């Protein structure tokens, strides 16, 4: 009676390292 | 609204801001190489979405039948009263299963599909 | 359905010519007919698919054609052993799927 | 030789249900598009249903569409068809019939090359 | 592009442990880096107390 | 290295910018691709035999161009419209 | 106790339009896919015409395809038939109903839960 | 339509049954039956919703159920307020949508 | 002054085919939707069959579908239509027109324009 | 089809209409309405397109409007050579296409 659907966009995150980068090097 | 507007917000208010966490994706060696990174996960998005039938979609509906044993909430103890950060952290462990059945269910109806357009 | 005269007869070592008529969507618009032989009891046994094809197992004497929207198969040199039933059918669409027709009982003379 | 040997069939009251099956040897099962062809006291033969190579498609003459249900098992080299309500219009000879359609990477089987003995079906 | 910068607006946040409140922002706010041994200098100041 | 894989890393973003835009308007796949947003007059007051048979892209580029913001918000809301109206009909039965 | 309060409805000649409001209040109005059933004096219960809880997606019975529009308003918390050629099959009284569909992530509601007084039409 | 016996009567503290048949595509192939009671005049009141529930504010008085292509609503108890037009209704599909049937006037005896 | 020349026709007995062949001058073919029109002596008119203004799109009227082919030549600005069976209900003038349709990027030409002087077509 | 007045007369001068009438598919649907006008013999000409426009050569003596399900052509100021057969047509859908209606054989007085 229900079924999966696949949603794209959802609000959603995990944990995760990236490599930020700065913005005095870039303007803001 | 904005980026997570609705992360707060329940699974059925959420599912309406969906083109606006999408198009925030827009998609030296430090940054360009989180440029390529970011493009590699959207494309792996993508190709999950086309594998599955639902390339250019966000919201698609699929024939995969779900299992009680991956929630047995109701849909107005889902939709109607969760979040989904917490949806997430319920089906999480069966997401490697979910997939599975989603490419299966898409590659036999693209066999029945070549099938009946061969028939005539 | 498809219109097949009821029954054809003739004697041992003539031709007999067993017609079968369809509309433009059924035989004209495909060239997929195909012939059976039944004897009674047992079970059709298929002789001739396609226009102009025939299985294997099924010796030359048993043939078939088609022209406009009638098909016909023709039995040369007939034996006592062909009394039976012949049913045409044709593929008419991917929606009424096959359509056969009626029976003609073959009484060799 | 091929065999097709329908298992099934008897006498029913119009409204109840009744399956047929038929059991596939000599050649490979799941390589054809199998189907059923009725035949009535006295008439010729009309199609009634017509299943995939795979099972995953099936295609019913209008006359049985929402009662008749076509099946097959490529595991146990069988064919079933399970019939509902029953009417007195469906009694006949049914047919295990080989052949109707092909998977597209194939020649094309539009005919019914090999068929079976016959169970009969009765309505009363 | 693919991450978000979570900021906590707690005002007697320590620093360890749930936060509610919790807000995105794209980029940080200007961040001195001051080096200083002992007393941090130029910093932000608490919201509340200490 | 650095001066073209930076190009070559920003071709990928502008090419994938413009898919993700088609995709969000429902026309992933397509190269012309018919909408449901009607043509508002105060966009452009041209009729059909004085833009096709009369200007090329780029004047038109130059005509229609303030209001771009628009036309692709509107687009991307009517798209969300039929999403969810497609599983609403989709779970109709 | 929800309160559906159909106001409208009276006589017209055949040929003519007429248009029907119901007001919804007790309940949350833009959740609940509203529809419209006729009752023709002496007769039971026919559905006529159904919209969705947001208004996008409307069916309607074969008998009336072309002739009626039904939409809604989630803001003033309206429900509004406007009804063309009216002819004399459509005389009935004309139900406001709750009832008959869902928005996919809510449970089926395929029943009419909620039903109003009924404004009278009339062709003649 | 759906077939409604037109009438069916008896005395109080008895039970009655209301029988409604439809075709395969109606009542077999979807379990969304309902039951309305429709005392004259005010407006159509829902009893039961799907083969077996009931809304709330409806009392375990009213009950029913389904079997092949026949829906029925059983009244245990028979008061003398039950005396109102009851209509079955159940989902075609997405074409023909909802069929209602005829009316049970109910006069208990 | 456009000039549509039809050159063909005469007759066929029932179960033959015919062709008929429309030259046009004038104008440019290629951005017209051409179109054929039947007026059976002492009758009015009816359509027949409409082609695209590119050739790659054709609509036929329900009581000639599977039985007619409308094809167009924009090089040598030449419209066909060529008729099989020809039942006796066919016996018409035939009138080749120009119009019914548009690109969809051109204004909607709903309607027939230029005409042609008619081929007979005469069935017994 | 469409229904059309088989005969409309008027003397030289006076205003004569010829309506047409179909269904809300039709007509009412479709502000798509066209008029001919053929005399005996040649080929129709094209009078009337649209609900209100005229090709370039016809004067503006033909007009014609809509209404409801009806709409109607307007000649004003009759001429002794407007003596033709007038066709009414419509644009049905993209199923049915042009649907065209009886001739009103206008005999000037
Ligand atoms: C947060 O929860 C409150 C609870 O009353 C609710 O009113 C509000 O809408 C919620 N906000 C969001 C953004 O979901
Ligand atoms: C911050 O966190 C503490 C943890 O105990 C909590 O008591 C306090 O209410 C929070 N403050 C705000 C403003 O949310
Ligand atoms: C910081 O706050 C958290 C809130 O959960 C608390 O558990 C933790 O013990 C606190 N630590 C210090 C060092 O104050
Ligand atoms: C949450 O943070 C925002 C930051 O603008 C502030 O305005 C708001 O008052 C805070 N709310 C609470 C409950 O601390």
């Amino acid at each position: 009676n229900l079924w999966v659907t696949v949603y794209y966009g959802v609000p959603v995150w995990k944990e995760a390292r990236t490599t930020l980068f700065c913005a005095s090097c870039v303007p803001t | 609204l904005g980026f997570l507007g609705a992360a707060g917000s329940t699974m059925g208010a959420a599912s309406i801001t969906l083109t606006v966490q999408a198009r925030q994706l827009l998609s030296g060696i430090k940054q360009l190489q989180t440029r390529v990174l970011a493009i590699e996960h959207y494309l792996k998005d993508q190709q999950l979405l086309g594998i599955w039938g639902c390339s250019g979609k966000l919201i698609c509906c699929t024939a995969v039948p779900w299992n009680s044993s991956w929630s047995n909430k109701s849909l107005t103890d889902i939709w109607d009263n969760m979040t989904w950060m917490q949806w997430d952290r319920e089906v999480s462990n069966y997401t490697g299963i979910i997939y599975r059945l989603l490419e299966d269910s898409q590659n036999q109806q693209e066999r029945n599909e070549q099938d009946l357009l061969a028939l005539d | 359905a498809l219109t097949q005269p009821p029954s054809v007869s003739g004697s041992p070592g003539q031709s007999v010519t067993i017609s079968c008529t369809g509309t433009s969507s059924d035989i004209g618009s495909y060239n997929y007919v195909s012939w059976y032989q039944q004897h009674p009891g047992k079970a059709p046994k298929l002789m001739i698919y396609d226009v102009t094809q025939r299985p294997s197992g099924v010796s030359d004497r048993f043939s078939g054609s088609k022209s406009g929207n009638t098909a016909s198969l023709t039995i040369s040199g007939l034996q006592a052993d062909d009394e039976a039933d012949y049913y045409c059918s044709a593929y008419a669409g991917r929606q009424t799927f096959y359509i056969f027709g009626g029976g003609t009982r073959l009484t060799v003379l | 030789e091929v065999q097709l040997v329908e298992t099934g069939g008897g006498l029913v009251q119009p409204g109840g249900s009744l399956k047929l099956s038929c059991r596939a040897s000599g050649y490979t099962f799941s390589s054809f598009a199998m189907s059923w062809v009725r035949q009535a006291p006295g008439k010729g033969l009309e199609w009634v249903s017509l299943i995939n190579d795979r099972g995953g498609l099936t295609f019913y003459v209008d006359s049985v569409k929402g009662r008749f249900t076509i099946s097959r098992d490529n595991s146990k080299n069988t064919l079933s068809l399970q019939m509902h309500s029953l009417r007195d219009g469906d009694t006949a000879v049914y047919y295990c019939a080989t052949g109707g359609m092909s998977s597209a990477l194939q020649s094309s089987k539009y005919y019914f090359d090999f068929w079976g003995q016959g169970a009969l079906v009765t309505v009363s | 592009a693919g991450y978000a910068i979570l900021k906590c607006n707690n005002k007697t946040f320590n620093g360890t442990g749930s936060c509610n409140n919790v807000s995105t922002v794209q980029c940080t706010h200007g961040i001195k880096p001051v080096v200083s041994t002992q007393l941090l200098l130029n910093g932000s100041l608490a919201e509340e107390e200490i």
